């Protein structure tokens, strides 16, 4: 008596106040941000992120700032899981790109492999 | 002894945790979950059905006493299923405690308004609202309070951007104040102020 | 796939309240018009609140349109209650917004946008 | 110092200066563009090159607090002396 | 082109248009709105103003920061015509008096000033120069303004000869010279017509319309060299005009048919004033002169705007002056005026 | 030059003194900023000794001093009180709010400066700006209007 | 400033200037930055 | 550190032939208008197209689809592979099939008419890490090169 | 502890004495005539109403007024272009762009300052290592229109030119603190 069915696909952009064009122009990314070859850390790598397409950003007449034109360029949105994502992607009706993350891939690392009696793997320096 | 590190006390850690208990085996119904901070503050998450009683019964219990609503809020966290987790901070005069009671709420599953119980919450609650989508029911007079008459969305969600939408401006052809959609002169930069080392290590989540 | 209702069990009974916002609705702009000083006349009250209607009306799941019927229902109260201005009510026509046209020419000839 | 275009507006010391066809000097018209007159480049090339006897100098810029963070040069290129990254001052150890 | 002035952005408030606009009449009634339309579309408007920075100031609101450019101009200094003009691409003439001052008259205003204008603007070098002139100024007409101004168009073709001149009929608007004249008649005790207003047909159109028609020319490709004529929708006569303007206005209405040649003496001896006139013996024989019907000339249709009814932007105009019992009324509570296909 | 022109330029001078030694503010103010023009009313700085009295009808008043945070909720009633005001009238926007948006630029319900709503004649820069620093813009508006020429351009007409 | 005058530096102004607002005289922004994307400019010779 | 060639000799608008024989800058609409007036004057095999090497394959199968539509089958790119025999009708034919995995994975690789250092730099120090872990047999055919 | 700022102390009974002073008090208006007699006082005492512009308002070596760039005692500007003032600016008010010099030093070719967006906090003026973005004392910069209060680099270090006379005496007078 407190439980409905319904079969849809969970359409809110009626409700969230978004223009037409923000909601059907607009692509979205889903990706683990990848780790900037700068640094070694990885605690950037963890959650999963969904930013929007790049629109246009000209140079102001007055000063030369960097104007736009566009409500979603600073928009960037984290979540623990690909799959919410996908949920919340699908529920506020943008379309999406999805990148799998790129895990490292286990290598074998040994320091006497720097002083190999016959292989090419013998450093000449230290 | 140490200058530098804020002092801790113990006994309102344990008259805290002893409470919490004494609320979960009184209210095992709403109840899910009971913790006790490092900062000695109690946190009771109730199902969204039973906010009613449970801020009832903390109000009107002869040992709890929380006769005084501090605060309600909601957080909205986009990544679960019910974003946005709904917080009331109530005060207790007669013991000199406080208490938090979250509960937890989605873009179509309203919960209970509490204005029956604290005339606080009628304020509150519009707010709540008026900045996340959560509708409240039994309210007297749920509508906006704090946003443009005639705004849409809700600002306070995290998918909103922070410039919004439209802005206004007078046009002296139509002699009136109107809104156009969002130009800015200058964007606002956004900046990656976040380190990739471990800050810490007793938060570290597992590997997914 | 089952969930919590709000008020209708099922579509029928939320389309009849889309139906009594609707009466409310086109009851009021008349008296819009007459109270706050409009440039526009009645037709073209009914036409944009038919335009918005019309706009909201893909939805078929029960708790969003409830929740749109909710919305509807405090624009018309604050459109009763006069706390919605002359600027406020002529927001809904855009009467200063030059439109983007919908043709891949327009729209490769002004930048790129899509 | 400052130099002036063939436009006849005069250059900053970045080195900006807008066309003879750039709409934006309408902006300066029937008012005035102002260019710092002190240049830090040539205001440098005015400055004497310090003659120390260390082979490694700490500079803070003069003023102690006043100035910038100490930084130390090492002054072993006879070909070329020895510059702070902050203040700009050069510095030369003595080979006689 | 110039780098700098390439087109950028939606065409908001902060965008560019790539326009840079000097538009010299743009105190006056029609010149707020065209520097409205360009401000909001976003250009580099250049104000050329000859009175007091207070009464420009309404101006200084109508774009972005830095996009208005407001600069001191005499209309007898050609020095200081050619640097308003000198970094611009577009050139807006709207320089007009309804009446003649000891420093100016009417040959001045619409002759020697466009022709100064628009000499400094060819050599220049401007790309795009658009005249206001007014509509049936062909030529020999029974009006000082009207021969003066077609002459002026004649000046402006020999000098610039691919300016876009672009003739309006009489403009209605919020701060216009006609429906709030028609209005102003209320404070007599008749509307005093010529032959009860009859064999006068007008086409009045939107100030709004006019504007947008003008921004188009700017950026229309095709319009160079071509005179547009910019007319409203419906011809009315001119007491069923009047009678729409007092049923509108809800005052009361009672004609007078008075002849033409004393009705310019006390048009004359209103304008025989040191202020701004209510009205001269150009006025009254502007408002007796009829329109004439536009067959061959383009207009707004082929510019690119679709022409505002005076029915439907005419509560905008005269709600100020009805009285506070009907101030209260809407659009369906006037009759329309009758139209007339000639 | 000839006389009429000296006897225009006079009358001007007086009838210019009269409106800058007489100026009201409209009793209006937002936020921090009209504590600080409070503050500037406070009997240190003495706006009434530089004949300067607040009127709160914009009927009475002539200069409009927008002090404070415009919201989009804020900005039609600000226009509304701004053109209810007779015709000499005079606007001085003061602080970041007022001028540029402030610290709530980048904010969905903040108008980014009162000049997208209402022709600000004067600009005062701080967040507050003190009242050492109002008093400096309301003497700045003094002579601003001190130096047009309403009659002399009225002459050369 | 007669007693402890302040120390003399040759960039200092020998002379001040007060507010010169709604004067020739007073400031203009302007961008400082030169041009960035240089545009490729044709020859100005014809292949035939 | 190319990425600043993306600063200099741009091409920023539409430009077209004069009277006299010198490029001037035009609108698109023009220049659309010029480039179709002649597509449509000219038939299938007078018209033709050349690919570059910054090209994706959207403007590929866009010009693709035009060509093909005033029937033009001479879609060239300036990149030469052999037509005959299998041709670019069969993938394997003009593809890296054993992937830079594959470099990982082998122990015998022959360059047959390559400088894969300069070629392609990091398929050439794929090859070089895995002569230096797995101890790969380098050969060669093509001029001594470093 | 506590106290009661209205609960009178028991009751002060009915006397024939306290009666006629409560009536003397209604009749004859005594509160009344003892606030007019305190109003009459602040008459007779001086005014504190200083003499603006001839007289300023006091003010402290730590003010925030206008911004102004430093430069060193060789004349060289202070700034490197290490964009911390603008990463540390609430407002985001700050606008930074460089790149090498002519002789090889990192110089600001772009150092923007919105001062209509400026919040006026000195965040950038105790983020910078070098002590070059500062807060001038200067508040009379008051202007007509709001083009000319959006300050760049060269408007900038015009102003750190003129007001380095007590800028500098205020950063010495100061800085022992900071
Ligand atoms: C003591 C109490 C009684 C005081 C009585 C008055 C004392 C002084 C009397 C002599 C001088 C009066 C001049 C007041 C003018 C005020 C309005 C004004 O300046 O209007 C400018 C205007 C200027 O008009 P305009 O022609 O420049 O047009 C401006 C209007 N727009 C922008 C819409 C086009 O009017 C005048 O200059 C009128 C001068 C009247 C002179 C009478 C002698
Ligand atoms: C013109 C000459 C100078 C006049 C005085 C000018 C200077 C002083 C001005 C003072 C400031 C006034 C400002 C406005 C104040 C308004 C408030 C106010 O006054 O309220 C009135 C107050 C009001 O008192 P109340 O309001 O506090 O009282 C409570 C009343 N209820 C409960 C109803 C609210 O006092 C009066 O009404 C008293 C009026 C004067 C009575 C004078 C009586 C004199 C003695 C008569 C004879 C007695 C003996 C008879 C014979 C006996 C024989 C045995
Ligand atoms: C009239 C008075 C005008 C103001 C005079 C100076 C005010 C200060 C005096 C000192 C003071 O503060 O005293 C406080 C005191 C009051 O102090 P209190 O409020 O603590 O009360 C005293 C204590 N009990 C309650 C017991 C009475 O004032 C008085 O004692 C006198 C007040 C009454 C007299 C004045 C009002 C009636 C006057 C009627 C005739 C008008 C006079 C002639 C006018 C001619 C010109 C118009
Ligand atoms: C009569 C025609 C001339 C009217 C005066 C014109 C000159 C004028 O305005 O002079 C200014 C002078 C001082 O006023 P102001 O400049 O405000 O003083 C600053 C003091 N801190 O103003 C004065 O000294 C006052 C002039 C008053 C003239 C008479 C006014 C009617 C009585
Ligand atoms: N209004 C109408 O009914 C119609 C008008 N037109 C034409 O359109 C144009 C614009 O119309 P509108 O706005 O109504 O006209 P206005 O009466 O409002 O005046 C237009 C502008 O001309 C300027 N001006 C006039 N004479 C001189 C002069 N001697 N020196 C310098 N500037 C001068 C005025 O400046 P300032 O404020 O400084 O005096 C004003 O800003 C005019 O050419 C008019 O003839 C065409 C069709 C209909
Ligand atoms: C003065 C002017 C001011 C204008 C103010 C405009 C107010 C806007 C109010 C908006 C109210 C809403 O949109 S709530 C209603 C939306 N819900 C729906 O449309 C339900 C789904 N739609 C339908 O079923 C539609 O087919 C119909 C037409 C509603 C019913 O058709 P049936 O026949 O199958
Ligand atoms: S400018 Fe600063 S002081 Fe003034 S209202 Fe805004 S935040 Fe407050
Ligand atoms: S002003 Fe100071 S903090 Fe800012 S970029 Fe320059 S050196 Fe760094
Ligand atoms: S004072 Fe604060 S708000 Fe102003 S520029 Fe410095 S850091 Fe930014
Ligand atoms: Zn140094």
């Amino acid at each position: 008596t407190q439980l409905i069915t319904v079969d849809e696909k969970l359409d809110i952009t009626t409700l969230t106040g978004v223009p037409e064009e923000h909601i059907k122009t607009r692509k979205v990314r889903i990706f683990v941000p990848a780790r900037n070859n700068m640094q070694s850390g990885v605690n950037n790598t963890k959650k999963w992120k969904m930013e929007f397409d790049t629109r246009e950003r000209w140079e102001n007449p007055l000063m030369g700032w960097a104007s736009t034109a566009d409500p979603l360029s600073n928009m960037v949105l984290t979540f623990s899981a690909k799959e919410d994502a996908i949920a919340f992607a699908e529920k506020n009706g943008w379309s999406y790109d999805v990148e799998e993350k790129k895990v490292p891939k286990p290598k074998s690392k040994s320091y006497g492999a720097n002083f190999s009696w016959n292989k090419r793997t013998r450093v000449s320096t230290k | 002894k140490r200058p530098t590190v804020r002092p801790r006390s113990d006994v309102t850690h344990k008259q805290l945790s002893a409470f919490g208990e004494y609320v979960a085996e009184i209210l095992p119904k709403y109840v899910q979950q009971v913790q006790v901070s490092c900062l000695d503050e109690l946190e009771i998450c109730i199902h969204p059905d039973g906010v009613i009683p449970t801020l009832t019964f903390l109000r009107d219990h002869t040992n709890a006493q929380f006769k005084s609503l501090a605060d309600l809020t909601a957080v909205d966290v986009p990544t679960r299923q019910n974003r946005f987790e709904i917080v009331y901070n109530l005060l207790s005069l007669r013991f000199n405690s406080r208490i938090r009671v979250k509960t937890y709420a989605d873009e179509l599953t309203p919960i209970d308004s509490i204005v029956s119980v604290h005339i606080a919450a009628n304020w509150y609650e519009r707010e709540v609202w008026d900045m996340f989508g959560v509708f409240f029911f039994n309210h007297p007079d749920l509508r906006r309070i704090l946003t443009d008459y005639g705004f849409e969305g809700h600002p306070f969600r995290k998918d909103f951007p922070l410039t919004g939408y439209v802005e206004l401006r007078y046009d002296d052809e139509v002699k009136r104040v109107v809104a156009e959609p969002v130009e800015l002169a200058q964007e606002f930069r956004k900046f990656d102020l976040n380190s990739p080392w471990e800050a810490f290590p007793a938060y570290r989540q597992p590997p997914e | 796939t089952s969930v919590k209702p709000i008020f209708s069990r099922d579509l029928n009974e939320a389309k009849r309240r889309v139906r009594e916002l609707y009466r409310a609705w086109y009851r009021e702009v008349p008296n819009t018009v007459h109270l706050m000083q409009l440039d526009i006349t009645v037709k073209q009250g009914r036409d944009k609140v038919r335009e918005m209607f019309m706009k909201n009306a893909h939805v078929t799941d029960p708790r969003v349109v409830d929740l749109l019927v909710i919305k509807g229902k405090m624009e018309l109260q604050e459109t009763i209650k006069v706390w919605k201005q002359r600027t406020h009510v002529m927001r809904f026509f855009h009467e200063t917004e030059t439109p983007r046209p919908k043709d891949f020419l327009s729209k490769f000839y002004m930048g790129h946008d899509p | 110092g400052v130099q002036v275009s063939p436009s006849g507006e005069k250059i900053t010391h970045t080195g900006q200066v807008y066309d003879e066809k750039d709409y934006r000097r309408v902006r300066f018209v029937d008012r005035q563009k102002e260019v710092n007159e002190n240049f830090a480049i040539d205001l440098i090339a005015q400055q004497p090159v310090n003659e120390v006897e260390h082979r490694i100098i700490a500079c803070d810029g003069g003023g102690g607090a006043l100035g910038h963070p100490k930084v130390y040069i090492n002054l072993d290129k006879e070909t070329k002396t020895g510059t702070c990254g902050y203040c700009g001052l050069q510095f030369k150890q003595h080979h006689h | 082109l110039h780098h700098a002035v390439i087109p950028h952005g939606k065409g908001g408030r902060s965008s560019v248009s790539g326009v840079v606009a000097t538009v010299f009449g743009a105190t006056g009634f029609l010149g707020r709105y065209v520097v409205n339309h360009l401000g909001r579309m976003g250009s580099q408007v250049i104000i050329p103003y000859r009175c007091d920075v207070y009464d420009i100031m309404h101006l200084r609101l109508m774009g972005d920061l830095g996009q208005l450019t407001f600069l001191e101009w005499d209309a007898r200094d050609k020095d200081s015509i050619r640097k308003a003009v000198q970094h611009s691409n577009v050139v807006i003439n709207l320089i007009g008096r309804e009446w003649e001052t000891r420093n100016f008259d009417f040959e001045d205003v619409f002759v020697n000033i466009p022709r100064a204008i628009a000499q400094a603007s060819k050599e220049a070098g401007v790309e795009r120069f658009i005249h206001v002139s007014h509509l049936n100024a062909s030529m020999k007409s029974s009006s000082k303004s009207l021969r003066s101004k077609a002459v002026g168009e004649k000046e402006v073709r020999s000098v610039f000869p691919e300016a876009i001149i672009i003739r309006p009929s009489d403009i209605f608007g919020r701060e216009d010279r006609f429906l709030n004249h028609f209005a102003n008649y209320r404070w007599f005790l008749a509307v005093p017509l010529v032959s009860l207003g009859f064999k006068t047909v007008k086409q009045p159109v939107y100030v709004a319309d006019v504007s947008k028609g003008i921004v188009n020319a700017t950026k229309d490709p095709d319009a160079v060299g071509k005179t547009f004529a910019f007319t409203g929708p419906n011809r009315y006569l001119l007491f069923h005009l009047v009678k729409y303007i007092f049923g509108m206005t809800h005052r009361t209405f009672i004609p007078y048919p008075l002849p033409l040649f004393v009705y310019s003496w006390i048009g004359k001896l209103f304008g025989l004033s040191p202020f701004e006139p209510w009205t001269t013996k150009d006025k009254v024989e502007r408002i007796h002169i009829s329109d004439v019907m536009p067959t061959d000339l383009p207009g707004l249709e082929d510019l690119g705007v679709q022409p505002t009814p005076l029915e439907l932007k005419s509560i905008e105009v005269l709600r100020r002056h009805r009285t506070y019992r009907w101030l209260s009324s809407e659009i369906e509570e006037t009759k329309p005026a009758k139209t007339v296909n000639y | 030059r000839s006389r009429a022109e000296y006897v225009v330029t006079k009358l001007d001078d007086l009838i210019n003194w009269a409106r800058r030694s007489s100026l009201w503010p409209m009793t209006f103010g937002l936020a921090c900023c009209a504590v600080e023009m409070m503050h500037m009313a406070a009997p240190r700085y003495d706006m009434d000794r530089f004949g300067v009295v607040f009127r709160a009808s914009p009927r009475q008043a002539d200069v409009m001093i927008v002090a404070g945070t415009l919201t989009n909720k804020m900005a039609p009633a600000l226009r509304k009180v701004y053109d209810q005001m007779p015709e000499p009238r005079y606007v001085v926007s003061m602080g970041s709010c007022a001028n540029g948006g402030g610290y709530y630029h980048y904010s969905y319900s903040v108008v980014r400066g009162c000049d997208r709503i209402v022709p600000v004649d004067i600009y005062v820069p701080g967040c507050p700006p003190t009242a050492e620093a109002l008093l400096y813009g309301i003497l700045q508006l003094q002579r601003k209007i001190k130096r047009e020429q309403k009659l002399k351009i009225w002459y050369r007409r | 400033p007669t007693t402890n005058p302040p120390t003399a530096r040759k960039f200092i102004w020998t002379n001040h200037k007060f507010n010169v607002s709604a004067t020739p005289e007073q400031y203009v922004p302007y961008s400082t930055t030169r041009k960035k994307i240089h545009e490729w400019v044709p020859p100005s010779t014809p292949y035939k | 550190f190319a990425y600043d060639g993306l600063k200099r000799q741009r091409l920023t608008e539409p430009m077209v032939r004069n009277e006299k024989g010198l490029l001037t800058y035009t609108s698109w609409e023009d220049a659309l208008s010029r480039v179709a007036g002649m597509l449509q004057n000219f038939e299938g095999n007078a018209v033709a197209a050349i690919a570059g090497g910054l090209v994706d394959a959207e403007a590929l199968v866009a010009l693709k689809d035009l060509l093909n539509k005033v029937d033009s089958d001479n879609l060239c790119t300036e990149e030469i592979f052999p037509t005959e025999g299998a041709g670019t009708d069969l993938r394997s034919n003009y593809l890296l099939n054993t992937t830079i995995a594959g470099v990982e994975e082998a122990d015998v690789v022959l360059l047959v008419g390559t400088n894969p250092r300069f070629e392609a730099p990091l398929f050439n120090a794929r090859i070089r890490k895995s002569w230096l872990h797995n101890d790969l047999k380098v050969a060669l055919i093509g001029s001594p090169v470093d | 502890t506590y106290k009661y700022v209205n609960k009178k102390e028991q009751e002060s009974e009915v006397d024939m004495k306290s009666a006629t002073d409560n009536a003397a008090r209604i009749l004859m208006w005594t509160e009344l005539i003892r606030g007019l007699g305190m109003t009459l006082s602040y008459l007779f005492r001086e005014p504190a109403t200083i003499n603006y512009p001839f007289e300023k308002g006091p003010l402290s070596p730590r003010f925030r007024g206008e911004h102004a760039l430093r430069r060193y005692p060789s004349g060289e500007e202070r700034c490197i272009a290490c964009k911390l003032c603008e990463a540390i600016c609430p407002a985001q008010a700050i606008t930074i762009e460089a790149e090498p010099r002519a002789d090889g030093s990192r110089r600001t070719t772009r150092y923007d300052i919105d001062m209509t967006k400026c919040i006026y906090c000195g965040f950038c003026q105790e983020a910078c290592p070098v002590d070059a973005i500062v807060e001038g004392p200067n508040f009379e910069f008051s202007t007509e229109t709001h083009e000319e209060l959006l300050y760049n680099k060269e408007k900038l270090l015009n102003n750190g030119d003129k007001w380095e006379a007590e800028i500098a005496a205020n950063i010495q007078a100061d800085y022992l603190y900071r």
